[PDB]
């Protein structure tokens, strides 16, 4: 689980 | 100048293979925008560890034909140290609304 980077 | 920098000296925030668990101790307790970057266990890429809010958020790098990033089209950076150079003076908020910090102080600084 990472953050979202979009 | 900024070539004062601890940035510079990429021994104070690239903690090579580490894991995600040693990421988070090295960072405990440390001030928001303290940073390190390490080799993801997705392999063949990295990724950063930052604190934002008191707590640890990690973000894949990608390492692509055009650069290593953390999302299109910002995938763009020559090497690690070109990526924490560029985000030392760049909030992490262009990519998430909660990620609200710049790369600010190596965690080894």
């Amino acid at each position: 689980d990472y953050m979202n980077m979009t | 100048g900024s070539e004062d920098l601890p940035h510079h000296d990429e021994k104070t925030w690239n903690v090579g293979s580490s894991n995600r668990n040693k990421a988070e101790n090295l960072l405990r307790g440390k001030r928001d925008g303290t940073f390190l970057v390490r080799e993801s266990s997705k392999q063949g890429c990295y990724a950063c560890s930052v604190v934002v809010d008191g707590e640890v958020k990690h973000c894949v790098i990608n390492k692509t034909a055009t650069g290593y990033g953390f999302a299109e089209p910002y995938n763009l950076y020559s090497s690690l140290k070109e990526l924490v150079l560029h985000y030392q003076h760049t909030s992490l908020v262009q990519h998430n609304d909660s990620l609200n910090v710049t790369l600010a102080y190596p965690v080894y600084a």
